[PDB]
């Protein structure tokens, strides 16, 4: 029910790595299972920030959705895969401000240009 | 045995399968489902010496 | 260490084999069971 | 070589009866060292594995930033945390005190 | 032991993230018993024959 | 040994070899079903350590009472311990929603 | 029958697009999985062969 019928969150419960899916056969005295996860590999480490905001306008912050902010200025990564693309309102969302958000000033991306 | 101590109904409790299986409950009333009685014996049918 | 009485053990079968093969598998599982959980516990990243 | 040198520590001492009775006591798979070396790595991993989407990527974010974004999670506003974040560590320092 | 990747904290308003620039996937094989072999026996006859 | 001839030292020494061997079978009995169960739990840990301390659970009473927040593990004599911050309210107040 | 919510409905959808978006759903980006598509069966593949 947790694995072959759904995909998991539970780090562990299916297999080793990021769960995506699994396949059940028959056994000589059980059910063998058969767990497909992602594996990565070749880690990098990128510079982050924990949110941006506009510089003229701090109330106005983003923060990443299933995803990072890194530097390159900024641009979105998906969570488990380094592949740098725009910031959009397709992969950010509004936060209220934190200390620990940038000061954005120049070019900003589409979701702070109010 | 009844209240009285007369015995009024009995098992055989070698007579077929079904008579093993109410012996090994004690009782004349069992479950419904598959149950592993006795085996037939095989009985010698002569000697060698 | 009485010969006498492994004499008299014999007659009981193959008794010390089961005992020791018994407890030498449940030592085994003990060592799985220990090398799966901290397989899983172990980080695959992780600060200093 | 203890159990001959000092013998029992005490009556019925179990450690020295294996050499008597005829059963030892193995040795576990791993050593001190070896298992603190997984808790201890374990400990590490824990601000900045606990926060996203995905197993497979690690934001080393230091542990106070983590405990407040678990705080914010389960329903506790940010301006909250952000006015409080001084009573929120003496709390938990107390609670692990 | 073999020891993780080790990522730094910053002394910032910034973090490190490791993030995998390559993917692998991988089956993990699992086994799950759901039964055992089941056996019934004539012990009138095992112990007595 | 020492005091019977075979016919009657044979029926005295194979009362302590019965003794004996009903002492083994009832101490791999146990030693069988207490690594049963310790096997079965030591899966719990496991699934403990990633719901509870790579992760905050959502679950309540899975990792501690109240609320979770963080947990940590640390090595115990025969398995671990955890150790599970929860947040826990007080001074409850009624308003109208 | 992974896809959405709830468990009574069921889409009869590709097996390669529910990957895609199992996926998707794990933090990889969705410009990545389309110039991918075929990097991916084939690890895949590889993974199960
Ligand atoms: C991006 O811009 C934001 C917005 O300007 C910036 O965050 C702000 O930083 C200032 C500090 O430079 C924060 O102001 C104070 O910081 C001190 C630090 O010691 C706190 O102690 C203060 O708290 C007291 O005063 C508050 C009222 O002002 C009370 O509410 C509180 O209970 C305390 O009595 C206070 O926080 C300011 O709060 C933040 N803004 C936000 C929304 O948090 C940010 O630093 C800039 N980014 C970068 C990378 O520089
Ligand atoms: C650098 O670390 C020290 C503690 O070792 C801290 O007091 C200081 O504020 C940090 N500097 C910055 C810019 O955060
Ligand atoms: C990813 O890793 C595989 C080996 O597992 C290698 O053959 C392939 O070239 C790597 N791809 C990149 C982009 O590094």
């Amino acid at each position: 029910n947790e694995c072959v019928k759904a995909q998991s969150k539970r780090s562990g419960f299916c297999g080793q790595g990021t769960h995506i899916v699994s396949f059940v056969v028959n056994a000589p005295n059980g059910l063998y299972f058969m767990h497909v996860g992602y594996y990565p590999s070749n880690h990098i480490e990128v510079v982050s920030a924990y949110g941006l905001c506009d510089a003229a306008n701090p109330t106005n912050c983003i923060a990443p959705v299933n995803g990072y902010f890194i530097k390159t200025e900024w641009s979105y990564t998906g969570s488990s895969f380094y592949a740098p693309e725009p910031i959009t309102s397709l992969n950010t969302k509004y936060v209220a401000p934190q200390v620990t958000y940038q000061n954005i000033s120049t070019n900003l991306p589409p979701p702070l240009l109010g | 045995f009844s209240v009285d101590g007369y015995i009024r109904r009995a098992i055989d409790c070698g007579f077929n399968d079904l008579s093993q299986l109410h012996c090994s409950y004690e009782s004349f009333d069992v479950e419904s489902g598959v149950y592993s009685v006795s085996s037939f014996e095989a009985k010698p049918s002569g000697s060698v010496v | 260490g009485f010969q006498k009485c492994e004499q008299l053990l014999r007659e009981y079968g193959q008794f010390c084999s089961k005992i020791n093969q018994a407890l030498h598998g449940a030592n085994l599982r003990q060592d799985d069971s220990v090398r799966n959980l901290f397989a899983s516990v172990k980080s695959s990243q992780s600060s200093p | 070589d203890d159990c001959m040198q000092q013998g029992p520590a005490s009556a019925r001492d179990l450690i020295c009866a294996q050499y008597v009775a005829g059963y030892k006591v193995l040795p576990p798979l791993m050593d001190v060292n070896m298992e603190a070396a997984y808790t201890s790595s374990l400990l590490g991993s824990i601000a900045g594995v606990g926060w996203t989407a995905g197993l497979s990527s690690f934001a080393a974010i230091p542990f106070a930033q983590s405990i407040f974004y678990r705080l914010n999670g389960v329903g506790i506003t940010q301006q909250v945390l952000s006015e409080n974040q001084k009573l929120i560590a003496n709390k938990f320092n107390q609670a692990l005190g | 032991f073999n020891h993780p990747i080790q990522v730094d904290q910053l002394n910032s308003s910034y973090f490190k993230l490791s993030i995998p620039t390559n993917f692998s996937f991988g089956v993990t094989q699992e086994y799950i018993q759901t039964t055992i072999q089941k056996v019934t026996v004539d012990c009138k006859q095992y112990v007595c024959n | 040994i020492q005091r019977l001839d075979p016919p009657e030292q044979d029926a005295q020494i194979d009362r302590l070899i019965n003794g004996r061997l009903t002492t083994l079978n009832a101490f791999v009995a146990q030693q069988l079903v207490r690594s049963e169960s310790a096997a079965l739990s030591a899966q719990l840990a496991k699934d403990k350590v990633n719901e509870c301390v790579k992760a905050q659970s959502k679950r309540s009473g899975f990792c501690g009472q109240g609320t979770h927040i963080v947990s940590f593990v640390v090595n115990a004599p025969n398995g671990l311990y955890f150790m599970h911050v929860g947040y826990y309210p007080s001074n409850h107040i009624e308003v109208v929603s």
